[PDB]
């Protein structure tokens, strides 16, 4: 089988970043740009998706939910949700890209929520030439690496309540 | 009895300011003056606990009891809870500066609650026993 | 040449912004990113000294070279000399935030003084080749 010819991405370079590493302060959000060139001469892209993937999401057994309680469940899945649909964000990314064309595009990571384990982070793409308008797409994979750091912050360790008893 | 030593150890403490009166709900500050001359030095943390403690009686004195415990747990509250005290080298002092605030007037003579342990055998203490405190 | 590495070990150095204007007399940062990844936590410190440093030559080469570095020393000043980095520890990145102001219009380029030392093993890792200021 012989295929038409495929294009190539490189990732020429992201803007605030340094070897793909950088760090927050577990609360405040940052955003940057990611510049991406089109090796190809002849070919022209016209599928992108970008899919954000994570060091906890990586990290845990497929099966998790047997010995635990529905209390104790329902916080990590709903954090672990949030993780994954929230954490990192795309914004203006582009549709189409010409041959040999250097393309920027925003990405914004936010970690107002996140555990103290998400070391690391795995953003990888899959870009799509279309066929010949005919019946499919043809894909492929890119999966550029992040080692975002977390430092510690303000952190609340406990409470009360102590219930008032009459007025001041 | 309104100086108070440590048992199994030499730490002794003592309010600087022992009776204080006050009105409700103005925060005031205290100097548990510490001497400290046993051997080596100490971490000891200082907190109060605003929980009510177990009755152990006819109700005529558990309701007495269970209302002393009551006013004990929620009266007087720390600002400051969970204070390490940084370090007291041996044959020294130091001056562990409480914040509180009084939400329920009366007098709690010899007040409980305000106990320090010790994060070396996991003493308890009753430093409490010093402060006259009086919030109207 | 922007990005700088260290002597025997695997830490590198970089500025956020190694090109940066600014009017004179108007304190300023740089935030000095310092990756970590060879074994263990380091100790590093910073230091910026404002001496002028001894020359060893024609009197056109010698003065020139007398005037480079009265420049570099008494040019820019660091707020936040002898600075501590905490910790930084392995596979892991700080940032060394750091805070200047010039007091002597002119181009620093690469410039020099700045060189954080780190105290693990008395290196002299010239740090300040990765910066750039201009002040007006």
């Amino acid at each position: 089988k012989i295929l038409p010819e495929q294009p190539q991405l490189e990732l020429l370079s992201t803007s605030k970043m340094t070897r793909n590493s950088w760090m927050m302060l577990d609360g405040t959000k940052t955003d940057f740009h990611i510049t991406v060139r089109n090796k190809s001469l002849s070919c022209a892209i016209n599928h992108i998706k970008i899919i954000p993937m994570n060091n906890i999401e990586q990290m845990l057994k497929p099966d998790y939910w047997k010995k635990m309680p529905p209390d104790d469940l329902y916080i990590m899945e709903k954090q672990l949700d949030w993780l994954s649909k929230s954490c990192v964000r795309i914004i203006k990314l582009p549709t189409v890209i010409k041959p040999n064309e250097t393309i920027t595009f925003d990405l914004e990571l936010d970690n107002t929520a996140v555990p103290f384990n998400f070391t690391g982070f795995d953003l990888l793409i899959e870009y799509g030439m279309s066929a010949t308008d005919e019946s499919c797409i043809y894909l492929k994979k890119l999966s550029i690496p992040y080692e975002v750091t977390l430092r510690r912050t303000i952190e609340v360790p406990s409470m009360d309540i102590i219930p008032l008893n009459e007025l001041f | 009895t309104s100086l108070v030593n440590s048992k199994l150890s030499n730490v002794k403490f003592k309010f600087i300011n022992s009776n204080i009166k006050v009105i409700k709900g103005e925060k005031f500050t205290m100097r548990l003056q510490i001497i400290n001359s046993s051997s080596s030095p100490l971490d000891l943390v200082v907190y109060y606990n605003n929980t009510i403690n177990p009755i152990p009686l006819t109700l005529e004195n558990q309701y007495q009891l269970h209302n002393k415990y009551r006013k004990i747990a929620e009266g007087i509250i720390l600002l400051s809870n969970d204070y390490k005290i940084p370090v007291v080298p041996p044959r020294e002092t130091y001056f562990a500066d409480l914040r509180f605030i009084g939400i329920m007037s009366g007098y709690y003579g010899t007040l409980s609650g305000l106990k320090v342990l010790d994060l070396n055998t996991n003493e308890l203490i009753e430093v409490g026993n010093g402060a006259s405190v009086l919030i109207q």
